[PDB]
Parts: C-alpha cells; structure tokens; sequence
C-alpha cells in the first residue's frame, strides 16, 4: 500500500493518490550520491570551460561565423544554460529538491522555472543542432550561397524556439514536474512512464532521425564533388580533411545522444522491475503487505555525464588558434 | 601621319605662341598657399567641428 | 505640435519610401544573381556571331539552358583601344574567346590579346571558355598544302598529337596535330601564370555545330562550381 | 614629356645585319615592359617582339624567331633590337610601343594608329 | 612631312625653354615654414549599402545632402546622407554605365556608358514617376565622365577623344573639343563655369572654355593613363591622378607643373582625386583598396583612409567641405569625416 512517512498535504507514487517517493537513498544507499555528485563536479569543469572558449570566440568577432556555420552559437548557449543549472543544481544540494520527500508538482518556485529553463533550453540545442544540418543540408545540395540562406532564417527562429516553447509548457497541463536526487535539479518524467517516454524519446529520436538523413543527404552531395574532382585533375587534399573534419563533429556530437537515447530506453524497459524489487524488498521493515534487478550507479553516472557533456563539439570547430 | 592632323597640331602650336602671359612661379605658389592660410578657417576638415555644427555626428 | 506632426508625417512617408525600395532592391537580387554574364571576344572574321543561332552599339542576346539564363554582350561599337573598358567586364562569369583557326596572319595576335586577358590586374579572376571556330576551312586549308603553319610557327616541326588527346572519328592525323597545335598553344600561355582561380576552357566548333549552348552550360557549370570552391577553403 | 626616339635602318640589302635604337625621355625606363611593333606596306598594325623589365622574359613572334635579337640598358634608357639575315618581306616602318602600366606583363598595343605611347618610328626599305 | 614634324620639335624646344626660363625655384622649398596639417582620423559616419553591382560614379551637388550612384546593375540610386535613404531608384535599359552627374538645382540627373548614350532624367514629375526626359546621341566611344552646367546645357567626355557640349532641348551638340590622342577618363569645371578641363589616355591635361572650340594650353608631365581630374576652389590649379602612381598639382596662369604627390611605397595607380573646401586637403583614391590623403603644400600623405573590400572607384567632396563619399567595387558607399 502506501507508507506513512511519504505523505503529502497528490503525487504519482504506487499508483494511488497522495503518496511520493522517498528521498534520498530509494534505490542508492551510502555515501554513493555523494560520489556520483563529486564525479559530477569533475565533469562540469569538463563543459563549463570548454565551448566557453567558443564563447570567447563569439567575444572576438561576429561577422566570421556565416549562417551555414552559424548555429552552433545558439547550439552553445543552449546547452551552457543546461549546464548552469546542473552548476547551481550542484550549489543547491538536496535542499532545493527536498524541501522529507521529493519536490514534485506545481507547489513550490524550486521546481517550476527551474523545469522552464532546464527543458526548453535542452530541447533548444537539440533543435539549433538540427537547424545546424539544415543549414548544412542547403549549403551542400542545392549550393545555397551565404546571403539566400539568411532570408529564411526568421522561419527557422519560429521552428528552432516555438517548438520546444509548446512542450515546455504542455507538460505543465498535467503537472508532471519532478525534482532530481541524484544532482538536484528538476525535470520531467523521472517518476512516469509517459511522462518521459512520450516528450522525450520522441522528440530527441525524430531530431537523431531527421539529422542523420539531411546529413547523410550533405555529405553524399558533397562526395558527387569529391568524386568529381579528382578524376581529371587536382590533389585531392583538401575536401577530403573539410569531409572527415564534418564527420568527426557529426560522431562526436551523435555518439552521446545515442548514448542518452539507449540509456532512456533502459529505463523504461526496468522501471517497473526497479519498483517491484523496491516494494518487495523495502516491505517487512515498514510493515506494508508485500504482494528482481537493482539500478546500476555506473551508467546512471554515464548517463548524466553524456547528457551534460554533449556541448563538446561547439569547441572543436573553432579552427586553428589566432 | 595624315597631313590634316599634324596640320592643324602646328596651327594650333602656332596659336598658343600667339599669346602666353604667364605668371611667376614663385608669386604664383605665395598666391596658393596664401589662399590655403586665408581659407583654412573654415574648412570642416582640417580643422575636426564638434558634434553640434557637423550634421555627420 | 501640428508642424511636428506633419514633420514625423513626412518622415515617416520618406521612410516608407526607402523601404519600398530597398524591398525592390531585394527582389531584383535573386534575378540578378541567377543569370550567367558572358562577354564575345575576337576579330572581325573570327565569326563571333554563329555560336547561339536556333535561339537568337552594343549587341546583346539572351539565351536560357535548363533554367539557367545567359545574357551575351558582343560590344563592338568602340574604337580598337580595349585597355580602358574592358575593366567593365569584371563581374561577368566568363568570357568566350572565339579564334578563327583556319587564318594564321591573325592567330598570333590572337594569342597576343588572350595573353593580355589573362594576366590583366582586373582579369585575373575570370575564366575564359576559349573556342576554336571554323574548324572546316582549317581542314581544307591544311589538306590542301598551299599553306603551312611552318611559316608562321617554327615550333611546329617539334610537335606531335598528344596522347591526352581523342580525335574525332575519322580524319587524317595531320588535321588532329594542328588543331592541337593551336590548342596547346592557347594552353601554355592560359596556364602559366594563372594559379587556379581560373582557367581556360578549350572547344572545337564549327559553323554548322548546333549544340554550343550547351558547351557554355556545362562551362559555365564547372566555373560556377570552382568559384563557389574559393571563397570556402575547399579546392 | 614622354617621348621615343628612334634611330637606324634604311636602304638595306637582304641578308644583312641591322640594329636599331629607341631611347626613351620622359618616364622611368627602368619600370615599363616595352614592345617592337611594325608596320609593313598594304598591312595593318602586327606585334613583332617584347622584352620585359629586367629582360628576364622575352618573346618574338614566330616570322623572327631566332634570328632577332632585344636588349635593353636601363641605365641609358636606351633598348636595341638587332636582326641578322633578313628576308625581303620584313621591310616596314617600326615603332617601339610602351606598355601603358606600371608594374604589369600585358598591355594592348596594336591598336590603328590611335595609340599614344610610341615614336615615331624608322623606315627599314628592303 | 618631315619638315612638319621638325618644325614641331623647333616649337616644341622653344616651349622647353621658355618653361625652363620661367622657373627658378620650386613650391617645395618655398613652403617651409607652414605648419603641417596633423594626423587626422575620418571615421566611417555612414555605410549606404544596396547596391547590387559595383559602382563607378557618384556627385554630391550644391545642397551636402543628396547623393546620386551609378552601379553595373543598371541603377542610379539618389541618396540622402543624412539618413541613408534611398529617394529614388532609376533602373537603366543599359546595364553597363561608367558616369553620373547631379544638377546644380535638383532637377536632372544624368548617365551614360558603354551604351555610347547620355541619359537625363527629371527628378520630379506631375505624374509620380521616374522616366528617360532625354536621350543624347553622337558619341561612338563610351562616355567617361558627365557634368551639369546648368539645367540646360551637359559637357560630356567620350571615348573617342572628344568633349561634346549638348544643349537638352535641342538634343544635339553645340560645341566640339577634339584635339587629344587618347580616350578622356575625366572632367572637372571650374567656380566660374568658364573653363574646364579633361584629362586623357595619353598623359595630357587640356584646358577647354566652353564658348568656343579651342584648348587653351596642355599639361603633360605624367607617364600614363590619367583617370580623375579636379580643379582648386580657387579655380587656378588642378591635381590630375594617373596610373604611375603620382598625383600631379598643375598651374594654369604659370602653365607648368607645380607639385608631384607620391611614395616609393605605393604600387597601384591613382583612380579618383578630389579637394577639400580650403584645398589643401588632396584626397585621392587609389586601387590598392584605399584612399590617401595629402597635403597641397609639402605633400604629406597626412592620413589613410581604408574600409573596402575592392578598388576605390569614385570620390567626391560636398561643396561646402562636410563630408567625403568613397565609392568602391563592393558596392559600398561610404560617407567620412
């Protein structure tokens, strides 16, 4: 049934009313949290210094990043307000997601606009990257110069922000805002089994899809000149590193999110699993009739350092240092 | 050339020699640059104009 | 107020104005920007005009190939001097040079002005689709003996038909070595000097080729291609 | 003043050696790439041969390859041209055209007799 | 007509001589004790992008606020400097123009080019739109340069070595100026309207009055091609800019050359020249992407002005000295001060 210290003054918790789940050691004992939290720290000085460089180059100039290259500035700042958040997430410790149970629904100002930010700004970068192989897409085949690209680039705005600005806010219809114990931010679907599937799998795997295809699309576009070239003439010296160099940023950003989208996928194939061993062995100790895997803290920790490292590649295409 | 052309260059040389009057060189330089020094004063270039009176502030 | 309104009034109008314009302006940009501007160069008898036919001061024709536009100026309404307007001619995508090969007085002087074009300041970026016309009366003149390129070109008895080349079907090899003679004479004076950024584009054509249009197309294609490979460091 | 003297040539019997001198007031001798261009009886206006700033460069047009002969002295701002074993056709008036540039290779010099920067040029009757 | 050409050389001497005899000492060492002009910045006020070719030509007129730019596209875009405003937009039906002129009363505007044709159109009309008032004809070369007398008669320099006045209602010529050997590249008129000048192909500045058909003397002294041509304020002097990398100030009543302006550093050749309002300020724009300036009393270069991504192509000074216009190959107008 329900515990008794797990109740509220209603949350989605043994599927029935007023109950929530515990805080913080549900399914981690120890001082393993706070281990997976001091790894953590080693991986935000990762990302919190990297494409601030890139920033630093967007410090120096404007004019040199072009709108076929020129996302993967809104791409950064994207995915730099992530990582600010998982930096005062880091500041705000359990105290800002345990008030003691866990922060979910529309109550407190913890949870609400930390979601606002986070998921907007997560499903921004998403969208900036695959505006980014648009952008790529029209300067491959069909040879859209520099100038005729920029003109549709307002609708591009009204897809790369509106999209994500009707599921940051749709999700807040049904109250489905949970705070996180393993970092201490907030986010959706952590406690759901459609909360989560439904607004993140879906959008992330049609974003993968559509981005692998329009890249593949570029790149065998830009082969038909490869294979062009060198057949009459010339070394054939300089596309091939430009091609390879357009491939190691394609694998270096996709690899990760392929990474989060399995990792999701895992927990959705053992949640219940995690839940039915949590109520069978957590059941004599607090006398609830009791009517078997436990969670790995190896790639859970894997998990939170892909999702918080995939602003990586936004510094490895800022050149040759000047 | 043509007889025409180099004809009407010795009448035309011929017609600048008719009346030269020239100036000196000297006096005419003293004459430039006292132009120069007489209106230089307001000259909105060589002398920078604050940004009420330039209309390209 | 009222004179101050009228004054925003006006402003306003003018701003209006100036907006329409610049939205004209911006119409006219892809318009512009898609035609292809080509330039006829030659002499009088080098026959500059049988080059487009089925779709025919300054002599201007439009031709479209597979949505692409051609605009074709032919200006020969000026006096001999070239060195002064032909720095007009800078925007333009190519320059078709038609060469009378069957005529050897004026071959040279033909090399001389495509030597010119092609290491002028304001030239130097543009690619020259360089043609051969009249190939039949340089067929007939050779094989007729009366003329010989010796006379004009001592080089010619050190010279035999590349390898790279592929002649037409069917002919004796003594025309093939002297259309290749000629063009490999226009070749080592348009890649001499030129470092990439652009080069020469050679062609044999007759008066009665039906198909030129589309050696400028695919031309055009190639230097189209090479240009968009220069401002990118792909090359 | 930009001026081109030219002297030499004349009543010359085929076969003969010949040179003529074209000495340069005005510009800066030592900066312009300069042609030799003739003029021959019942023709038009023909290019016959180069020579760069430094002579690094020169080339003749094939009628006198070989047998004709630039050079040029910066210092006197003076250039020669010399032809050996001459055939009866090449009697004509010559000129020497400057390369209206400074610092160029090419230049537009055959032009009907509309062109400024050449001498007045020496008869060779042959 | 060899005797001809020796008498030629006899006046030619004599000439020489005369010259030499007239001279003695040099602008240069006359002018020591004047104190130099001063580093000076213009920075770029105003940028007027919207062009869509390159441009060749621009004027300013009486009123610093109206500019007028010729482009290869085919359009004659009329500015406004102070608030960067396209007024009007005049397309052309020949896409090649190398000139433009602006009235002194803004009436008409002009242009012409390689179409040998110069076009005057009315900038005003009871019907609202912009139409060819008049066209001009009887030039067989390109036309160089155009100016405004007044709103009647238009002297226009040619390609084929002539200088035509036309009268626009007429619509033929009414005075020719032959006489030069190479095309004419430039053309200025002086304070008083009486005199002009025209600066050809072949190192020759002809001074012309616009009454009658004769030059009155000619300038020579350069080595090349002359491209821009500018009378002082005072309307006695004239800086003409050549490809041989020299700016040279003339003399009219001295008829001899007074001052060479040029650096062994620069390698490019001179392509527009204009004056200050005081003229000391000699603003030449050059083709290595940049325009100098200089002073006319010790030839300075006091100052360089760069911004363009192509060769400076026009250049042009309002008539009370406010502001200098650069007009390049990148279609970029620039408005410094």
């Amino acid at each position: 049934w329900c515990p008794r210290e797990l109740k509220i003054d209603g949350y989605s918790f043994l599927h029935v009313r007023d109950c929530s789940p515990p805080c913080p050691n549900m399914y981690f004992r120890r001082e393993e949290l706070s281990f997976a939290r001091y790894f953590i720290g080693l991986i935000s000085i990762i990302c919190l210094s990297a494409t601030l460089f890139t920033f630093l180059t967007f410090l120096i100039d404007v004019t040199r990043f072009r709108y076929p290259e020129r996302p993967i500035i809104f791409y950064a700042v994207c995915y730099m307000m992530v990582s600010l958040i998982f930096f005062i997430g880091f500041l705000l410790e359990d105290r800002v997601a345990c008030n003691s149970t866990v922060t979910q629904g529309s109550h407190n100002k913890a949870c609400t606009m930390l979601f606002m930010i986070l998921y907007f700004f997560t499903m921004a970068g998403s969208v900036w990257w695959v505006i980014l192989t648009i952008t790529w897409f029209l300067a491959a085949v069909p040879k859209w110069g520099s100038e005729a690209i920029e003109k549709k680039a307002l609708l591009f705005h009204a897809s790369a922000w509106g999209i994500p600005g009707t599921l940051t806010i749709i999700l807040l219809a049904m109250n489905k805002i949970e705070g996180d114990n393993i970092s201490g931010v907030c986010f959706v679907g952590l406690y759901d089994v459609d909360a989560l599937r439904y607004f993140v799998l879906a959008p992330l795997c049609l974003y993968v899809v559509v981005g692998v295809s329009l890249l593949l699309a570029g790149i065998i576009s830009l082969n038909r000149v490869r294979i062009e070239i060198p057949l009459e003439k010339e070394n054939q010296d300089k596309l091939v590193k430009f091609m390879i160099r357009i491939g190691v940023f394609s694998i270096l950003y996709l690899v990760p999110l392929l990474v989060v989208i399995g990792c999701y996928f895992y927990e959705q194939a053992y949640r219940g699993i995690w839940e039915t061993t949590w109520i069978q062995e957590r059941c004599r100790e607090y006398h609830i009739p009791c009517p078997m895997s436990r969670p790995d803290l190896i790639l859970f920790l894997m998990k939170y350092l892909m999702a918080l490292i995939v602003g990586i590649p936004s510094v490895f295409w800022v050149g040759s240092k000047k | 050339t043509a007889s025409i052309a180099q004809a009407r260059k010795l009448v035309e040389q011929l017609k600048m020699e008719a009346n030269i009057d020239r100036i000196k060189v000297s006096k005419a330089a003293a004459d430039l640059m006292a132009y120069c020094e007489a209106h230089a004063k307001e000259d909105p270039l060589l002398t920078p104009v604050p940004a009420s009176e330039n209309p390209f502030r | 107020n009222s004179k101050t309104e009228d004054k925003r009034a006006q402003k306003r109008a003018e701003k209006k104005r100036s907006k329409l314009i610049d939205k004209q302006l911006q119409d006219e940009k892809m318009g512009y920007m898609c035609t292809h501007r080509l330039l006829l160069l030659g002499a009088d008898n080098s026959g500059k005009s049988t080059i487009v036919k089925q779709m025919r001061g300054i002599f201007e024709t439009k031709f479209q190939v597979d949505k692409v536009n051609f605009h074709m100026f032919d200006v020969g309404g000026q006096r001999d001097e070239r060195r002064k307007w032909i720095q007009c001619f800078n925007d333009v995508t190519a320059i078709i040079f038609v060469v009378d090969s069957s005529d050897y007085n004026r071959l040279q002087e033909a090399l001389n002005l495509f030597k010119s074009i092609w290491n002028n300041r304001w030239l130097r970026t543009i690619s020259v689709i360089l043609f051969l016309n009249k190939q039949d009366l340089l067929a007939e003149k050779v094989l007729a003996g009366k003329s010989k390129i010796e006379d004009y070109f001592p080089e010619f008895a050190r010279y035999t038909t590349p390898e790279d080349a592929t002649p037409e079907p069917g002919e004796d090899p003594r025309v093939t070595r002297a259309k290749y003679f000629i063009r490999d004479e226009f070749l080592r004076i348009s890649t001499a000097s030129g470092d990439g950024r652009h080069y020469c584009y050679p062609h044999f054509t007759c008066a009665v080729d039906t198909e030129n249009a589309r050696r400028i197309f695919n031309d055009c294609r190639d230097i189209i291609q090479r240009m968009h490979l220069r401002q990118y460091e792909l090359l | 003043q930009v001026q081109l003297q030219e002297s030499g040539g004349g009543l010359v019997q085929p076969g003969g050696s010949l040179r003529l001198s074209c000495a340069a007031s005005g510009f800066t001798f030592s900066n312009y790439k300069m042609n030799w261009v003739r003029q021959a009886p019942g023709k038009g206006l023909e290019w016959v041969s180069d020579i760069s700033q430094s002579g690094a460069s020169i080339s003749y047009t094939g009628s006198v390859k070989g047998r004709f002969t630039i050079s040029r002295d910066n210092a006197k701002n003076t250039l020669y041209l010399q032809m050996n074993s001459l055939k009866p056709e090449d009697t004509a008036v010559y000129y020497c055209a400057r390369c209206p540039a400074p610092f160029t290779r090419d230049c537009f010099d055959v032009t009907s007799t509309t062109y400024a920067y050449r001498g007045q040029g020496t008869q060779v009757t042959v | 007509l060899d005797q001809l050409r020796q008498e030629a050389e006899q006046l030619k001497n004599q000439i020489r001589d005369a010259r030499k005899a007239c001279a003695d000492a040099t602008l240069s060492q006359i002018t020591n004790n004047i104190d130099p002009v001063g580093r000076i910045q213009m920075r770029t006020r105003r940028t007027l992008r919207g062009h869509l070719a390159k441009i060749y030509a621009m004027h300013w007129g009486t009123d610093s606020r109206l500019l007028v730019s010729a482009s290869q596209d085919g359009k004659l875009i009329i500015w406004d400097s102070y608030t960067t405003n396209k007024v009007h937009a005049i397309p052309l039906r020949s896409s090649w123009v190398m000139t433009c002129a602006y009235a002194p009363s803004g009436n008409y505007v002009a242009c012409g080019g390689l179409d040998n044709i110069c076009s005057i159109y009315n900038l005003k009309t009871r019907e609202g739109n912009v139409r060819v008032s008049r066209e001009l004809a009887g030039h067989t070369g390109y036309l160089s340069c155009c100016r405004f007398l007044d709103d009647n008669q238009i002297v226009t320099s040619s390609g084929d070595t002539t200088c035509a006045l036309w009268d626009i209602e007429t619509g033929q010529q009414t005075t020719t100026f032959t006489g030069h050997t190479g095309d004419v590249m430039s053309l200025s008129l002086a304070p008083d309207t009486r005199l002009f000048v025209s600066g050809a192909c072949d190192a020759s500045a002809k001074l012309w009055d616009v009454r009658e058909g004769m030059c009155r003397q000619t300038f020579t002294g350069h080595e090349s091609d002359i491209n821009a041509i500018c009378f002082f304020p005072n309307g006695n002097a004239f800086a003409t800019g050549s490809d041989d990398a020299t700016c040279r100030l003339f003399d009219l009543r001295a008829d001899q050359e007074l001052m060479t302006y040029s650096h062994d550093n620069i390698i490019c050749g001179i392509t527009s020249v204009s004056f200050s309002k005081s003229g000391r300020l000699l603003l030449a724009g050059y083709d290595d992407f940049n325009c100098n300036v200089w002073d006319a009393l010790k030839a300075d270069r006091a100052g360089v002005l760069a911004g363009h991504d192509n060769r400076v192509s026009c250049l042009g000074v309002t008539d009370d000295g406010m502001a200098v216009a650069t007009g390049s190959w990148d279609s970029f107008l620039k408005i410094w001060n």
